[PDB]
């Protein structure tokens, strides 16, 4: 039944920055890694982890160990057999401490890892944390150590191995990256599971939502992620069918504690108050999308069902008062809001291409205006934005922003103090006694357990605000009408490429 | 898998 042949070609309204999971933070570059490279293991499409690379995991010592048989006769793109030593490379990069990465979270429980075997490696922990079965083994593209493995680690990140010459051995091959305009590969006519049905995956680079969808009903892409308000549009569109469902996300604004402006707890509860999230999600999203109150997706096991969390519902003369409390008041008759000596005004970022943020951007302008609060909106190419707010830069007064969320549900990565100065802590949020819950948790091993105490991390998580929590968004999957063996997965757009067949 | 700035939406 399946068939071999044709070309898929991918819009994205964000270029990647390198193909490297040690060093990459974007779903862009991701999205490239899972083509080019293999991993121990795959989250599948019900969020369960998956062998994929390994032949067998067996957890030792309680969850301290964990010993990993390999499969055999896997190669990378240039015909050589991926064996243990490429896997003890991979993981012991960010054990240095000449590791410049922010994927440092990841790893940190890990004490060691050694070679026991030609395809079999030791993994041993410091201390039990679910991430390391649960996120590192199945975000953990491995690396070629005939290659890599005598490059300072300080240097590794600027090699061109990450952007012009990257050698994995997942289903597709590196071709060509004509910059600001696409990254072609080529099927793996010697990958470990059997060659793609798909010759080659172009992914284009259009960072202009309303460019995508012209180029989609022009037949110049053929697999795209299509805005909610242009469903209706593309449904009608020759030769293609949606797929749509909840993302593994949320959108949210990140207000950046380095910013005197939103130090203040109370500040940016009243930042939350002043924002009609209900009429924005109507407004931008044609009311395809729920307003968000929780750090966590619906899709989550650990997604609180039965939690009263606060909340923060519109209300502009609540707002007006919190702000007063908080000693802001208009001093200079200028209609914006004024202390000690300083005027609420600052930039909001969101990243070119993506419409609705940019509506949404506006519409925070135009509603913390009618609170005296002066915004100016700057909308900024995807891979410079990414640098902008990562350490050491955190370039950002605040922004419109997403998260692709781990299929391992824990805060820590993106809240806990300890992330700010190497990881995703991007705002410079601290609660210290967060922090304690985030860190303890990690012990807990029973998943009700572990789900009934991060109830008290969502509830400090709500009540500090670090983050306006938007809407969760959902996925309209635009593909080719005949394209076969496509299985939706929340957080990987391109999940099992190599398995999708376009029937003829 | 882990947690990722994400371009869309
Ligand atoms: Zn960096
Ligand atoms: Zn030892
Ligand atoms: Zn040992
Ligand atoms: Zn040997
Ligand atoms: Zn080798
Ligand atoms: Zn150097
Ligand atoms: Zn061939
Ligand atoms: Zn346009
Ligand atoms: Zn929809
Ligand atoms: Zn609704
Ligand atoms: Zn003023
Ligand atoms: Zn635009
Ligand atoms: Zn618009
Ligand atoms: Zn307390
Ligand atoms: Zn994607």
């Amino acid at each position: 039944k399946p068939q071999q042949g044709g070309d898929l070609v991918v819009g994205s309204i964000g270029e990647p920055t390198l193909f490297n999971s040690l060093y990459s933070t974007d779903d862009a570059s991701t999205d490239i890694e899972n083509m080019l490279y293999s991993f121990l293991t795959k989250t599948d499409e019900k969020l369960n982890v998956k062998l994929s690379l390994a032949e067998s995991i067996k957890e030792l010592d309680g969850g301290l160990a964990y010993d990993v048989k390999i499969k055999k006769g896997v190669k990378f793109h240039d015909g050589k057999e991926l064996t243990a030593d490429d896997v003890v490379f991979t993981y012991s990069v960010p054990l240095s401490k000449d590791y410049k990465g922010e994927r440092g979270s990841t790893y940190e429980m890990l004490k060691s890892v050694e070679k026991k075997g030609d395809y079999e490696v030791l993994f041993k922990l410091k201390y039990k944390d679910g991430n390391f079965y649960n996120n590192a083994l199945d975000s953990t593209a491995i690396l070629p150590k005939h290659i890599l493995g005598n490059v300072p680690i300080a240097d590794l990140e600027e090699n061109e191995f990450n952007r012009k010459k990257p050698i994995g051995s997942g289903p597709f091959k590196f071709k060509e990256w004509k910059q600001g305009q696409y990254i072609k590969l080529e099927a793996n006519d010697d990958y470990f599971e059997g060659r793609p049905y798909l010759d080659t995956v172009t992914y284009k680079v259009i960072p202009d939502a309303n460019a995508a969808e012209a180029q989609l009903q022009a037949g110049d892409i053929n697999f795209f992620n299509v805005p909610a308000t242009d469903y209706k549009t593309a449904e009608k569109f020759n030769n293609l069918k949606i797929v749509t469902d909840l993302a593994l996300s949320y959108v949210y604004i990140g207000w950046n504690e380095k910013n005197e402006l939103f130090k203040d707890k109370k500040v940016r509860q009243a930042l939350t108050t002043a924002l009609d999230r209900e009429s924005i999600v109507s407004q931008v999203l044609d009311g395809d999308g729920e307003v968000a109150y929780i750090p966590e997706s619906p899709l989550s096991w650990n997604y609180p069902k039965d939690i009263d969390v606060p909340k923060f519902e519109y209300n502009e003369k609540k707002a007006k008062q919190m702000l007063a409390e908080a000693g802001w008041k208009d001093t200079n008759g200028d209609g914006i809001l004024d202390k000690d000596g300083k005027k609420f005004s600052f930039t909001l970022k969101t990243n070119q291409g993506n419409k609705v943020r940019e509506d949404i951007a506006v519409v925070v302008q135009e509603q913390l205006k009618k609170i005296g609060i002066e915004v100016k909106t700057q909308i900024v190419e995807w891979s410079a934005l990414v640098e902008q707010m990562n350490p050491p830069n955190w370039d950002f007064d605040a922004m419109v922003m997403g998260w692709s969320l781990s299929t391992f549900p824990d805060q820590y990565d993106i809240f806990h103090s300890s992330q700010i100065k190497k990881g995703l802590n991007y705002v410079w949020y601290k609660n210290a006694e967060a922090d304690k819950l985030m860190k303890d948790a990690k012990s807990i091993s029973d998943r009700k357990q572990y789900s009934k105490e991060y109830e008290q991390i969502y509830q400090k998580i709500a009540e500090d605000q670090p983050y306006t929590f938007l809407y969760y968004p959902n996925n309209h999957m635009a593909m080719p009408e005949n394209l076969e063996g496509y299985k939706y997965h929340p957080k990987r757009d391109l999940y099992n490429i190599e398995k999708w067949w376009l029937a003829k | 898998v882990d947690s990722k700035n994400t371009s869309s939406w």
